[PDB]
């Protein structure tokens, strides 16, 4: 029992990408998480120079 | 603006964090790119290999 980013439930079957990836629940979850990681790795040089 | 002034006018235990910092975040940062191609491409999901993995 890893650590599952989607849901492990139901054999590990969130992960499935048909009817469009935007329609995957989590993907969308995933889509959101690209944009703080970019600032959060574009900054902390940044900042740490400071 | 003198970037490369002041890394080099930083203490060596600075320069070391930043000399980290830099690459981590850059590993991290392609980490994110890579997992989520591999998502949206389908071939994360645990099944039988179908299809032809974006990335093995
Ligand atoms: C108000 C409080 C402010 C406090 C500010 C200071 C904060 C210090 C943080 C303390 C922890 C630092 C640990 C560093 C360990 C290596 C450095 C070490 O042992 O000292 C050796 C020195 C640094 O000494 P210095 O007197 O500070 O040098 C300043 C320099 N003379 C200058 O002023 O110009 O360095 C050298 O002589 C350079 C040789 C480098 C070669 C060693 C390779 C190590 C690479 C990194 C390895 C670690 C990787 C970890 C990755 C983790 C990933 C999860
Ligand atoms: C730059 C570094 C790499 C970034 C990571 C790779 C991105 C992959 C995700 C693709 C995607 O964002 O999804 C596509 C739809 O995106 C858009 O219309 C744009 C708006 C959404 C994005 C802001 C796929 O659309 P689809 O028709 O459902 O594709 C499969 C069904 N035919
Ligand atoms: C879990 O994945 C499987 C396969 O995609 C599906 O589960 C079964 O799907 C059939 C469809 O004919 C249903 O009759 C069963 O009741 C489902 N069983 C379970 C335990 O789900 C379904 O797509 C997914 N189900 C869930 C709840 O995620």
């Amino acid at each position: 029992m890893p650590l599952a980013f989607c849901g492990t439930e139901n054999h590990s079957a969130a992960y499935r990408v048909d009817q469009g990836v935007l329609n995957n629940g989590c993907f969308v979850d995933a889509l959101n998480v690209v944009p703080h990681v970019f600032l959060l790795f574009i900054t902390f040089p940044i900042l740490f120079i400071g | 603006q003198d970037v490369f002034t002041t890394l080099v006018d930083l203490k060596w235990p600075h320069t070391l964090l930043i000399f980290t910092m830099s690459f981590l975040c850059s590993w991290l940062l392609f980490a994110m790119v890579w997992w989520l191609i591999a998502f949206a491409h389908g071939d994360l999901a645990p099944g039988e290999g179908t299809n032809v993995p974006c990335v093995t």
